[PDB]
Parts: C-alpha cells; structure tokens; sequence
RNA sequence: CGGGGAAUCAGGGUUCGAUUCCGGAGAGGGAGCCUGAGAAACGGCUACCACAUCCAAGGAAGGCAGCAGGCGCGCAAAUUACCCACUCCCGACCCGGGGAGGUAGUGACGAAAAAUAACAAUACAGGACUCUUUCGAGGCCCUGUAAUUGGAAUGAGUCCACUUUAAAUCCUUUAACGAGGAUCCAUUGGAGGGCAAGUCUGGUGCCAGCAGCCGCGGUAAUUCCAGCUCCAAUAGCGUAUAUU
C-alpha cells in the first residue's frame, strides 16, 4: 500500500502540474502559419 | 576506420574509442567485398608483432551510412529561478 | 441429476469421455492437431538458421522495441520468431547462424511484452548466450 | 541383461512450501542444536519419522487381535526401543505416534560424542567423527549419522590408534618436535 | 507390442510402461524353400523389388533391429579396449569355444554417504546482572566479529609396499611428504508483491532493458546494469518441454 499510495500521490501531484489563454495563442499561431494572417501587430482594446 | 554504434537507425554517433563490450561498426574506404566475410583487426605492438584487438563480420557496403561526430558543451548554472536559469562558462 | 443406479456403468463412462472431450487441456493433448500444428513438433528445443532480424513493437502501456529474429527450423522448414533474451545480445547473433531455440515458458501462450512471440534463443553456434553475455566464452564462426 | 540391481530410494522429501518463516525457523533451530551440514539432513530425519508414523497408522486401523498387527507392531516397537527412542515402560503402538524429530537426532553419533563428554563442542564432535578418532566397540566409525543403539551406547572410546587414544601423535606434533 | 510393472497419490483416481523378467514379432521389402526332432531360419539357400561392392566388362559378391565404430538424422545417448577367472550355455567334452556374460574406459540419467574447518586466550562490539543520581566500573555472565595470537588433529593430493584381480584399476590397510585462511579460496539463482532477503551506493534514463503473472523504467528507478550487504538451496543449482 505505502509504495502504491506514494505513487498515487505522485500521480495527483503530476496531474496538477500537467495542467490570452495558451490554446488561443496556439490557435492564433496556427492561423498565422496558415497564411490567413500575415502578422499579429498588437492589442487595441482589452474588454 | 571510424567506429560507430550498431543500431537500426539512420545516423550513427561516432565513437572516439573502442569499447570492450559494445559491438561497433568500423567504417572505411576499402576494396568492395560481398558479405558474408570474416573481419580481423590487428596492430603493430612492437618489433612487428601483430596483436589482435577485435573481430567480426562484414555488414552491407554503402557510402550512404553517415557517421555523426558529436560534441557536448558543458555549463554550470549559477542562478536558478523557477523554470528560468542563468548559466555561465 | 446423475444416473446413479447400480447397472449404470457404461452410461457413466460414455458420459465421462464425451464430456472430457470438452476439456480444453485434455482436447489440446488428445485431438492431435495441437501436436501437428505445433512448430516444435513436441520438442523441448529446436534448432534453426537465422533468416532475418526483426524489431517487434511493444504492447501499448510498455514502450520499447523488443529484439527478435525470424529463424527457420531445420527439421520441418517452418518460419518462427524467436526472442533474444538479454540486453546487448542481438549483436552476438549474426546473419544465417545455427541457433538453439527453446520455448518461452507459457506452453504456447505468448509471454509478457512481446506479442505473438513465444520462443527464445538459448544457444548460438553451439555456445550459450549466457556465457557470451557474461563474457566467459567466445563465439566462433 | 546384467548382474546388477537398480533398486534405490530417495531418503528425503523437500517441503512443499519453499519459503515460509516458521518452517525455516524450526529447521535452522535444529541445525543449530544438533550441528548438521544442510537442511537435507533434517528432511531426511523427518522423512524417516514419517515412514515410521505411516506404518503405525496402517497398523492402528487393524483389529487388536490381528496377527499382522501384532507381529508388525511388536517388531516395530522392538526396533524403536533398540535405537533408543521409546521406553520399556511405554512399549505400546499408540506411543509411537507421540514421537518427535529430535528424539531421533539425539541418537546420532555426533550428539552422543557431544553429550558423553568425548568432545566439547558439537562441531568438535563432527570434526572428531570425520577424522577417525572415535570408535564404537572395536570399529572406527567415520560417519556422523550412525544411529547408536542402547547396548552400543555404553562403550564409545578414543580409537586407540588416535593421538588422544593409545599413542602415535599426529603429523603436527611430529613436525614441531623435530624443529630442534 | 501386451503383461509383470513405474511416477504420483488422504479415499477415489490420473498418467506412463520402447527399456535388462515373461509371452510375441521381424532381421531392407514381399515371396518360396532345403536340411533337421525343432526354421517358412536370414552371422542358410533361391527369386523379384529398392539400394549397393570388386572388376581384366566375361562375370563375382551382398544384408551391423549382434559387440565396438562411422555416416545420416537429430534437442537427444559411451571404447573399432580386456578376458572366459565368475554366471551359465554348446560340443565327441574333468581339457575346447563363447562381443551370451564378466571387467575396466566415457558417463553431474538418477540414487546413498559425505569434506571446504575444530578448540583456547586475547582485542573490540552489543545484550542482560551488580555497584553507581548519572556518566561510568566490575564479573571466573551471555552473545557476536576479528588477512588477531597459540598450539594440536586431519583428509584431498604426490608416492612406496601390500591387498584386490584372469592381469589390472578402484575401495580398504601401511610407511614418506603434505593446511593459516591475504588459500588446498563453492557455486547457481534471487532481493517490488506472490516469495526468504535492501525504500543501501553509483551508472542508464518509458532508452537499453527487467518481468512466468500483476507490473517497473518517462530522474530520489525499492524491479534495468554494476558494487556492497543480504536471502534460498548447497556440490550442486538454473531454464525449456511432457506428464502428475
């Protein structure tokens, strides 16, 4: 149990460390690389 | 020759010395011979005494088998942030 | 339930043998196709010649490449995949050599990580792989 | 066709559970008390005891006035008395079942050298037994498993050819005495 | 090939039996004979089939599923030794012959016994007991560990002599030399659970690999590979297959 329970706690810790958002940044990078957008200039208004 | 690992991949890392247990690939310009073929390695020790070092077989002959020489450069990180480091030397 | 009289012997014995043909281990011993499809032909060991080297992919949660060999038996000519046991021993096996091949240990069932490979090489060129891996003997050719 | 016999028996049975703590405990304890080479000696004595107990179990089931039960049981009780295990008071086939392994291990010539004062350690008893220093009546026995009988228990001696016995000191005394 | 029987096994049973004893069958395959009390005999004959030896090319000769030996097949199995002294058999026979048989050689098939160290004094380390608040100190206390010291006792070996024996060999019996562990040195598997014995140290880093099964490896690897320590059996111990 001790060894298993220790590995399970390691699993919960690694699951908490495995987790503009990065997904939106990746989508913007994919859209720029696809030729739809030439370059991202800046942010105009933050709502 | 040039000594390399005997793996299945394309690139082969160059070995700068002969290992006593790992089986290596000696690669050199040579007259072409069709495998299988027994291969022997000798060296002049002193006064013309041929000493045996290594032995094996002849693998396929091709110039496309590239050998890659590596160099790793070391650095001591003297400042550590979280996931960020400042390294010198 | 059961026929349980005193003159009921041949019915009971016929029932025993008829139902015993539904036993998997008994049928595997006695249908006789499990000894005619068996590559070793009911032998503890076979001897073969190496046809090619093979890298068998590991099964899902285990991530590795297992170093196997396609050998051909001398006695019937069948094609068999055999697993070279220890680390760094596939280099001892050279192309077209005499290999002494055994079972892997589960009696026809594939063992452990390697899928569908149920044999392991014990000896190469009549020198054991255990001696070569331990660096005790030298492999001729 | 040959003029030979191939009849032979294995004198031990290995235990079915290979590593259980209490079994290894008991065997190691007996190894310590009676000074033995390996676990096969303990297994051998346990197997002989199992033979005797199995014979007694086959003999109890018969009727009391069975001639076979009478003859076989009285012979077995005579045999176990002459070894030095049972007692003249308890010469009944019921009491044969109440026997223990050390009651057979106490009868080895190793332990009989140890207890009677011929030696001073049980490993010392073994090393005297192997080196032809202990005799029984008039025969030098070299085997430390000789089961000593009751009439034979009384006189165990120094094996007169031995340096501890009659005379002729060994090679070490002879060499050191000729140093100067 | 059948049986006597073998292994296991509470009771019931399951599996095996080519194999030294008994009965049967066959001498490459079939067939037919001679002689004799006894043979459809093959270390007898005649044919055909299949192999195969010597030729002067006209012909001649075969039969190791007897003993040794070879090829071949294989995962798989020994000496082209010695002798009729034992056991018995054969003959015209107190005499001759016997690869029947015996005897040595190869033999870790399997089986039985059984060495690889014993004692004493010191030197430490612990454990209890007594005296001491404790720290500490003692014992005619215990338990360990010591390439520590002392002596004695031995066998493996080399070698004589005898015995053994058909002549030998071996075992047994004697003289001679022969033992301080830093060798006359014990291995084979293992240390995640099942399953005994390490969350010890270094290397490789979901690679290489390990692992019967469950699983481990993705950086503090309890599982890989080494060292140290330790466990299991012990002159034996791993694996594969068949069967219980």
């Amino acid at each position: 149990h001790a060894y298993s329970e220790e590995r399970r706690s390691a699993r919960l810790h690694e699951k908490k460390e495995h987790s503009v958002d990065p997904k939106t940044r990746l989508l913007m990078y994919k859209m720029v690389n696809s030729g739809m957008l030439e370059t991202i200039t800046g942010c105009i208004s933050t709502g | 020759p040039l000594f390399s690992q005997h793996t299945a991949a394309d690139k082969h890392k160059l070995q700068r010395f002969l290992t006593a247990d790992m089986a290596l690939v000696a690669t050199v310009y040579a007259p072409i011979t069709f495998p299988p073929a027994s291969v022997l390695l000798f060296k002049q020790k002193s006064n013309g005494m041929h000493s045996l070092i290594a032995t094996g077989h002849l693998m396929s002959v091709d110039p496309d088998r590239m050998v890659i020489k590596r160099v790793v450069l070391s650095g001591h990180p003297f400042k550590i942030f979280t996931k960020m480091a400042v390294v010198r030397y | 339930g059961k026929c349980r009289g005193l003159r009921t012997a041949r019915k009971l014995r016929s029932h025993r043998r008829d139902q015993k043909w539904h036993d998997k281990q008994y049928k595997k011993a006695h249908l006789g196709t499990a000894l005619k499809a068996n590559p070793f032909g009911g032998a503890s060991h076979a001897k073969g010649i190496v046809l090619e080297k093979v890298g068998v992919e590991a099964k899902q949660p285990n991530s590795a490449i297992r170093k196997c060999v396609r050998v051909q038996l001398i006695k019937n000519g069948k094609k068999i995949t055999a697993f070279v046991p220890n680390d760094g021993c596939l280099n001892f096996i050279e192309e077209n050599d005499e290999v002494l091949v055994a079972g892997f240990g589960r009696k026809g069932h594939a063992v452990g990580d390697i899928p569908g490979v149920r044999f392991k090489v014990v000896k190469v060129a009549n020198v054991s792989l255990l001696a070569l891996y331990k660096g005790k003997k030298e492999r001729p050719r | 066709p040959v003029a030979r016999s191939w009849v032979c028996r294995k004198t031990y049975v290995t235990p079915r559970r290979p590593f259980e703590k209490s079994r290894l405990d008991q065997e190691l304890k007996l190894i310590g008390e009676y000074g033995l080479r390996n676990k096969r000696e303990v297994w051998r004595v346990k197997f002989t005891l199992a033979k005797i107990r199995k014979a007694a179990r086959e003999l109890l089931t018969l009727d009391e006035k069975d001639p076979r039960r009478l003859f076989e049981g009285n012979a077995l009780l005579r045999r176990l008395v002459r070894i030095g295990v049972l007692d003249e008071g308890k010469m009944k086939l019921d009491y044969i079942l109440g026997l223990k392994i050390e009651d057979f291990l106490e009868r080895r010539l190793q332990t009989q050298v140890f207890k009677l004062g011929l030696a001073k350690s049980i490993h010392h008893a073994r090393v005297l037994i192997r080196q032809r220093h202990i005799r029984v009546r008039k025969q030098v026995v070299n085997i430390p498993s000789f089961i000593v009988r009751l009439d034979s228990q009384k006189h165990i001696d120094f094996s007169l050819r031995s340096p501890y016995g009659g005379g002729r000191p060994g090679r070490v005394k002879r060499k050191n005495a000729k140093k100067g």
